[PDB]
RNA sequence: UGUAACGGGGCUAAACCAUGCACCGAAGCUGCGGCAGCGACGCUUAUGCGUUGUUGGGUAGGGGAGCGUUCUGUAAGCCUGCGAAGGUGUGCUGUGAGGCAUGCUGGAGGUAUCAGAAGUGCGAAUGCUGACAUAAGUAACGAUAAAGCGGGUGAAAAGCCC
RNA sequence: CCCGGCGAGGGGAGUGAAAAAGAACCUGAAACCGUGUACGUACAAGCAGUGGGAGCACGCUUAGGCGUGUGACUGCGUACC
């Protein structure tokens, strides 16, 4: 339940060698508009695939 | 050429020209020193084995240096029994140069 | 001044090759350890690996006086709940007639990174006929 | 800053 | 220490050290054991041994010639500028004036120079007459001194 | 007279941790862990100053033995015979003496072969 | 030119701001704003505010050179910690840390 | 629990008996240099010695000799805004506690030598106070009555308004 | 003045001997947490040190070699009270 010797650095550390971010790298360019979105995702602005889909 | 003399409780290899550290003798810093007990002279397939020394053979030499070694902590320690000594030492060593080599 | 030590990256090694027919195992692997650990030549250290390649032939031509073909046992255990494993000489010349150099040689080796880097150079086979030609490797009479 | 309930106690036997 | 006797946690039980007061010297706001009080520092000296003492000083102080002993020393007026006169003159500037009668007219003249000190010839101390560098007597002080010391 | 025993306290540490640079963990940060770091280190090095002696010269006796069997003379035969034939070189320049130059070594296994012989 | 930009008392313990501020270390600032936004962290929103009052010290209070501008040192350090109560069982007291950090960023473009 | 009654490899001599000669082998002994204690010593003389002999593992404990800090006299003297103390590094130095010089910060106090007085030297006491780690970004986010959508506000709306 | 939510916070400018004196404000130690640099480290078992020691990176006069930092491998080595 509890520790008998508190663990390093080392062994925070080298736990927390897994737990780094992961950056996205895969921006995809709008059709039409020319905006960067997620892929298979809506831009900010509405659009999808060079359709203007959210109309708002 | 290389040459082996005996020193101050212990035995060197030296050749003409480099310079041996060795333990303190009472030279003065300027002046010249003979080593007479020389136990074996090799000079490129001349070889001498002294029995015990080479026969008519001797280093001249000379000093350049007179100074003290690195310190050293003499460290004791007995666990659970409360005692605990610390001392230093510097022991004095002697730069030697070999000018001469005599067959 | 300073005494000498072999640097690893200036040492030369060889290539030998012995034959282990009628050889008896202990005075054979032995000899064998002594080039492999490099107690042979002037410039040996005890920290670098200073050795040469051997390259032993007729792996299971091995003899051992007495009766230790039939009653020397080679216990090794598997790390199991109840995995202890038993062999005996003749067993094992029949199934790995290269091992029995191999643990011989590695018992009589020091312990550590720097044994383990020269047992590497241990080649055993079987067979009278290896495939290190290349390197030319010279008979060593022993 | 509290103290804790202390160790329940079992228990005690005799001679 | 202005505090309560009672004990902050029960003996057992806590998982704390052993305390019984708040007021205990390894603790904070409060401790001290050994404290200090008001005590008398003065240690005795016996009669022959101070005036063994000054004899010896005294003997001390011819041998490096710094006692001068003059015929009369007295100022006309308690003005500091002209003992500061005075002294000047015969090359002296951090002097222990050590007369006979102590009269007020040079009492007041060497209050204020810090390197000269006035005093009559029954108080005499030690350590005046070490610290000075030179020391000076008139004439019927010494005749004062010698019968004091004997 | 309160004496504060701030900067004698910390310089003493300071010293210690000092001496104790460069181990891994606590043994190099906290003073407590390094003060018996330093410790053991020193106890370390009054022994080993021994055993630099011993293990220098069983080193040395290897290069001889080695290089003896090369002339084909065991270590405890040459010894003996070097004894015999008034030499006084040490291990330490018998080994260094080997490595070097062959030439020199083998004279010296002749000499000794001959005053065992 | 460094032009260093700095965030101090973010409310955010600095383990969690390390993560995200490991991601854009050595980067383009075009890339690096294109990262945080679509990165879904509160440190993400708290870093990318200091990443573009970083590009503006860049252009107005020195320099210039928007486009060609990178992020080549970035650190999250620790900063002041806010100490709570929390009531637990039994009647016992367990303290708490409102951990904050310093958010410094320092872009330039070399 | 696993060979597990040569340390292991392994050994028919690398096992046992007798003999001999070598070699390894301790901080033991010898060689060199250095320090200290004690007893003698030719004669030096409040002292070093060409010396000479011998000693120097150590708990409790006893004796002897020292280092460092604060304050006081020394000392209205000395250093110091061309930079004190403290802090942080380096190079020397003594058997040692330590000491000297100096790079940087710092900014106005410190203090020679010789004496005196201690609130005079912390690793431990489940020691006290304050700060920061640890487990760990883990449990948990506090009745399983339940939320779903649209519009508005706002930098940002699952929790605000309709 | 600019970024930022007419925020918090920061960067410029200015005052100031000094803003590594900005109100959390003289001096800012250690524990602890980081970033950068140099080396080692993903086949190698243990009070984590010590003796030896290759390699690498620098600092130098010398053109021979020392020093600093890391340190493969290796004998020895089971903390303090």
């Amino acid at each position: 339940a509890v520790q008998q010797n508190k663990p390093t650095r080392s062994k925070r550390g080298m736990r927390r060698s897994h737990d780094a971010l992961t950056a996205v790298t895969s921006l995809s360019v709008d059709k039409t508009s020319g905006e960067k979105h997620l892929r298979h995702h809506i831009t900010a602005d509405g659009y999808y695939r060079g359709r203007k889909v959210i109309a708002k | 050429m290389y040459a082996v003399f005996q020193s101050g409780g212990k035995q060197h290899r030296v050749s003409e020209g480099q310079t041996v550290r060795l333990e303190k003798l009472d030279i003065a810093t300027g002046e010249t020193v003979e080593f007479a007990e020389v136990l074996m002279i090799a000079n490129g397939e001349e070889v001498k084995i002294g029995v015990p020394f080479v026969d008519g053979g001797v280093i001249k030499a000379e000093v350049v240096a007179h100074g003290r070694g690195e310190k050293v902590k003499i460290v004791k320690f007995r666990r659970r029994k409360h005692y605990r000594k610390q001392q230093g030492h510097r022991q004095w060593f002697t730069d030697v140069k070999i000018t001469g080599i005599s067959a | 001044m300073k005494t000498f030590t072999a640097k690893p990256e200036t040492v030369k090694r060889d290539w030998y090759v012995v034959d282990a027919t009628g050889k008896t195992l202990g005075r054979l692997a032995t000899e064998l350890a002594r080039r492999l650990r490099g107690k042979h030549k002037a410039e040996y250290t005890p920290h670098v690996d200073t050795g040469d390649y051997i390259i032993v032939l007729n792996a299971d031509k091995v003899a051992v006086t007495g009766n230790k073909r039939t009653d020397k046992v080679y216990y090794h255990h598997t790390g199991h709940i109840g995995g202890i494993k038993q062999a005996t000489f003749e067993e094992m010349i029949a199934r790995r007639p290269e091992r029995v150099i191999e643990i011989a040689v590695k018992g009589m080796l020091p312990k550590g990174p720097l044994g383990r880097a020269m047992f590497r150079k241990l080649k055993v086979y079987a067979g009278n006929e290896h495939n290190h030609a290349a390197q030319q490797p010279q008979v060593l009479d022993i | 800053p509290r103290p804790r309930p202390r160790p329940r106690p079992r228990p005690r036997p005799r001679p | 220490v202005t505090g309560s006797g009672k004990k902050p946690w029960r003996q057992k039980g806590t998982g704390r050290a052993r305390s019984g007061s708040i007021k205990s010297p390894i603790w904070r706001s409060g401790g001290v054991t050994f404290a200090a009080r008001p005590q008398d520092h003065s240690q005795k000296v016996n009669k022959k041994m101070y005036r063994g003492a000054l004899k010896s000083i005294l003997s001390e102080l011819v041998r490096q010639d710094r006692l001068i002993v003059v015929e009369k020393f007295s100022v006309e007026a308690p003005k500091t500028k002209l003992l500061a006169q005075k002294l000047k003159d015969m090359a002296l500037e951090d002097v222990l004036i050590i007369t006979g009668e102590l009269d007020e007219n040079l009492f007041l003249a060497a209050r204020n120079l810090h390197k000269v000190d006035v005093r009559d010839a029954t108080g005499i101390d030690p350590v005046s007459l070490i610290a000075f560098d030179k020391v000076v007597m008139t004439a019927d002080a010494v005749k004062q001194v010698e019968e004091m010391l004997a | 007279a309160r004496v504060k025993r701030g900067v004698i306290a910390r310089a003493r540490h300071k010293k210690i941790l000092k001496q104790a640079k460069g181990y891994y963990g606590a043994r190099s940060r906290v003073y407590r862990v390094a003060f018996q770091a330093v410790i053991k280190a020193g106890q370390y090095a009054y022994r080993d100053r021994r055993q630099r002696k011993r293990q220098f010269r069983q080193l040395w006796i290897a290069r001889i033995n080695a290089a003896a069997r090369q002339n084909g003379i065991s270590y405890s035969k040459f010894i003996n015979g070097l004894k015999k034939a008034s030499v006084e070189i040490d291990r330490k320049i018998l080994a260094d003496i080997a490595v070097f130059d062959k030439v020199a070594f083998t004279a010296l296994v002749e000499k000794a072969k001959a005053a065992l012989a | 030119m460094e032009t260093i930009a700095k965030h101090r008392h973010a409310r955010s313990s600095a383990q969690k701001v390390r993560l995200v501020a490991d991601l854009i270390r050595g980067k383009k600032v075009s890339q690096a704003l294109d990262i945080l936004t679509y990165t879904n962290k509160k440190a993400a929103v708290l870093v990318k505010k200091v990443l573009e009052s970083a590009i503006a010290n860049a252009e107005h209070n020195d320099g210039a050179d928007i486009d060609d501008l990178k992020v080549t040192k970035i650190f999250v350090d620790e900063g002041p910690s806010m100490k709570r109560i929390m009531p637990r069982a039994k009647g016992r007291a367990d303290r708490i840390l409102k951990r904050t950090s310093h958010i410094t960023v320092v872009v330039s473009d070399r």
